RNA sequence: GCGCCCGAUGCCGACGCUCAUCAGACCCCAGAAAAGGUGUUGGUUGAUAUAGACAGCAGGACGGUGGCCAUGGAAGUCGGA
């Protein structure tokens, strides 16, 4: 926003990261609209949910503020979109209460396909649209059960595919996209120390 | 016949183009001014009527 | 789906409507059953407001729907009061009529909001989302943007 | 105004070599040699590093439209490192309705006959730019496949075989029979 | 008027001293005029401008130029001007450097002349300052402060009409 | 007035502006306008910028939601208060 929003979220960050002995970094590089709900569902039972639009900016000049020790493995924690969440909780349960929906990062108009993932052979989900996004794809329809249904089991879905807004429709539509990026819990700042939580 | 890829194709060549409502030229749809000379590089143009 | 309607897994979002209409639907029941196969009967016994339709809502039993409840407090708002159709009254009504204790209902059944927290946000949408009568005015208020913070005319 | 300078740069790949008298710029890589002389662009083309890691064009005292030039010479030779090393292609596609274009290519490397064009019973022999090798595919129906190294040979080719194809006293909005340069590419991919 | 080299004279002048109060102030002018005579003038045409006084009704109390403070550094100057441009006056912030505020001035009437085509007949200058680098504003003046600057000669060439006319080599024009 | 016709710059002349497929080039004087130009400069004012501002990238283009509830059909509906 303005400057001044900036001045009260800056401070407002520090407010909640102080208070909660628990942070959590949560990426939002790529969640869609849709996306982003079917996570913040069960993101907040006794809990914050703060992504950055200036909250995560703040820290780019807290480096030099010294709350606590060891926020500089937080901000070199900078490349890439992230937010933070806040609980009391353990970390494993927030890992497990972020893939209680399995969030499937959603795209920008001209995305890029970073890794592989062969195709599912029923679908994954699926908004309001034809069987031209099944076989714009690749994978021949029938029409089935309550679970809109395809049918191929050939790998046309390669580290190389050539993404846009085009393919972004179907990827608010049936919610799986090659980036990987997005709301994860694994960097979790309880006084001063790291781990691996995974 | 004019299989929808094609069309939608030569009509990227031959239907989206800006006009210089003076000077009668083919404009690409980004243009806001005339490439010519003999209009005067003027800025108001039209784009092109869309077939029936 | 939107020429064809196959059955949606319902993650979708789509209209829920026209107990009654061949505008050029040509159908009474469902908007799912010309374009789809299924007949028309459970719609007339619904059929068995106040000059109106019934606004719908469908669900997928994996070939065809049951006419389902309104699931929130919106529309059971719409139970109580000019129920006259074609009114339109800025939104329906001044509030003469008690939203009050009753809006308590719909913070349990609500298995679709998102994005809510410890109730005191979970009231937030589903008081919200239903924009009737301004709870009793002719305002538009925005004292319960959060539904327990600013305070409102259900509760103290 | 006059800028007291500006300056473009354009890191080598070591599998090209670059060999220059004066502005003349001679490119030899793996799959074959151009040679470009930018006589009146005026700039100064340098070349450091070992492995000649970089090339510096340096344009002096210029004026807004002088500085202009100096990324177009980047663009310039980075279209040649990228025929050099790569290669150009152009893949064509020809539209028609109820004539189907007969396109041949009476030549092996060039000189390609079309025929059978809205009916006209009138051949053409479209003569490529020289250093340019025509082949019609095969795994798409309608499909010519222009090749080459530098990209103003073979996109100007490209664009002569279009329009060399088109109507007369017709209307283009839906008379569109003919060929057109669809999807412009390179010969191999990183 | 016809501009030589401008020189900053400055004028203090003054109404004559009427019984009825037994002396007016005294008004300073920082003004650039080739020689002192047209000091003088354009002195009264400033103060008729401002003020109702006339060379009539005044006399010019003193009149010299002002040495300049240190010829040897070199000094980027903000130049406040306005004009007439044979649509309306505007007001005008310009921008220059030299080493005399008279030499600015010069390259300021110069340049108005040329960049502006307006005479030096319609330029009546506010202020003069040398300021910082921190104050100065167009870029073109702007590209001059840097510890090290390199720059060659691009393309330089001289005379060669006393030497021959008629030579048998031909110009060098690289060194 | 000073390239040559044509006596005079054959000066180190100084700072700039301008590319005209009808350039321009000196009182009376023998080429014209209103209106336009992201041609190219100068200038006035207003907005935003490393805490990245601007284009091209990680978002974002709806989850509640048929939410009001027009049924003149319209989670967008245009022509739905
Ligand atoms: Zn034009």
């Amino acid at each position: 926003d303005r400057a001044t929003w900036k001045s009260n979220y800056f401070l407002k960050i520090i407010q909640l990261l102080d208070d909660y002995p628990k942070c959590f970094i949560v990426g939002a590089d790529n969640v869609g609209s849709k996306q982003m709900q079917q996570i913040r569902m069960s993101l907040r039972g006794k809990a914050v949910v703060l992504m950055g639009k200036n909250t995560m900016m703040r820290k780019a000049i807290r480096g030099h503020l010294e709350n606590n020790p060891a926020l500089e493995k937080l901000l070199p924690h900078i490349r890439g979109n992230v937010g933070f969440v806040f609980t009391k909780e353990d970390l494993t349960e927030i890992r497990d209460m972020l893939l209680a929906n399995k969030v499937p990062a959603a795209a920008r108009a001209g995305a890029i396909a970073p890794c592989e993932v062969t195709v599912p052979a029923q679908n994954t989900g699926l908004g309001p649209e034809k069987t031209s996004f099944f076989q714009a794809l690749g994978i021949t329809t029938k029409i089935s059960r309550g679970t809109i249904e395809i049918l191929s089991d050939v790998q046309l879905i390669k580290t190389g595919d050539k993404v846009g807004a085009s393919e972004a429709t179907l990827l608010n539509m049936l919610n799986i996209s090659p980036f990987s990026f997005g709301l994860i819990i694994q960097q979790v700042f309880d006084n001063g120390s790291i781990y691996n939580p995974e | 016949i004019i299989e929808p890829s094609l069309r939608q194709l030569a009509q990227k060549y031959n239907c989206d183009k800006m006009i210089c409502r003076k000077c009668y030229a083919r404009l690409h749809p980004r243009a806001v001014n005339c490439r010519k000379k003999k209009c005067g590089h003027t800025n108001n143009l039209r784009p092109k009527k869309k077939v029936k | 789906m939107p020429p064809k309607f196959d059955p949606n897994e319902i993650k979708v979002v789509y209209l829920r409507c026209t107990g009654g209409e061949v505008g050029a639907t040509s159908a009474l029941a469902p908007k799912i059953g010309p374009l789809g196969l299924s007949p028309k009967k459970v719609g007339d016994d619904i059929a068995k407001k106040g000059l109106r339709i019934t606004v719908k809502l469908t669900i997928q039993n994996r070939q065809a729907q049951i006419e389902v409840v309104p699931s929130a407090s919106a529309l059971i708002i719409k139970a109580l009061p000019p129920r006259d159709r074609k009114k339109q009254k800025n939104i329906k009504h001044s509030g003469n009529i008690t939203f009050d204790e009753i809006v308590n209902i719909a913070r349990q059944m609500r298995h679709r909001s998102l994005a809510r927290e410890l109730s005191g946000t979970i009231k937030e949408i589903l008081g919200t989302a239903q924009s009737v009568g301004c709870n009793v005015d002719g305002r538009h208020p925005h004292d319960i943007i959060d539904d327990i913070n600013s305070g409102a005319v259900e509760c103290p | 105004m006059k800028t007291i300078l500006s300056n473009q740069t354009v890191d080598i790949p070591e599998n090209v070599d670059i060999s220059l008298k004066g502005r003349t710029v001679i490119v030899k890589g793996p799959r074959g040699t151009l040679r470009r002389d930018f006589n009146h662009i005026n700039v100064e083309l340098s070349l450091l590093g070992k492995k000649k890691k970089r090339l510096r064009v340096d344009k002096w005292w210029g004026n807004r439209k002088e500085l202009a030039t100096v990324r177009t010479i980047c663009s310039h030779v980075q279209n040649m490192i990228k025929g050099v090393t790569l290669g150009f292609r152009y893949k064509m596609r020809s539209v028609y309705a109820h004539f189907p274009i007969n396109v041949v290519i009476q030549e092996n490397g060039s000189l390609v006959e079309i025929r059978n064009f809205l009916g006209e019973k009138y051949i053409r022999r479209v003569r490529m730019r020289p250093g340019v090798a025509c082949s019609v595919s095969q795994a798409q129906k309608d499909e010519l496949v222009l090749e080459g190294n530098d990209i103003e040979l073979v996109s100007n080719s490209a664009a002569l075989i279009q329009q060399a194809t088109t109507v007369k006293n017709k209307d283009i909005r839906k008379f569109l029979d003919g060929i057109y340069v669809s999807e412009k590419g390179t010969v191999q991919q990183a | 008027k016809a501009s030589g080299t401008l020189r900053e004279y400055k004028v203090v002048g003054r109404c004559l001293p009427t019984p009825k109060c037994h002396t007016p102030p005294l008004y300073r002018m920082r003004i650039f005029a080739p020689n002192h005579v047209v000091a003088k003038s354009r002195f009264w045409y400033f103060v008729s401008q401002l003020k109702k006084m006339k060379k009539s009704s005044g006399e010019i109390v003193y009149c010299g130029q002002v040495f300049e403070k240190s010829p040897l550094r070199v000094k980027n100057f903000g130049i406040w001007l306005r004009y007439d441009s044979r649509s309306g006056t505007h007001n005008m912030y310009r921008e220059y450097r030299d080493l005399t505020t008279a030499g600015a001035v010069t390259q300021c009437y110069r340049d108005m002349g040329a960049r502006h085509r307006a005479r030096a007949h319609s330029i009546q200058i506010m202020k003069v300052e040398e300021i910082a680098a921190s104050k100065c504003r167009r870029p073109a003046v702007k590209q001059f402060h840097d510890s090290k600057i390199k720059f060659p000669l691009p393309h330089r060439v001289l005379r060669r009409q006393h030497k021959p006319r008629f030579t048998t080599k031909r110009p060098n024009t690289f060194f």
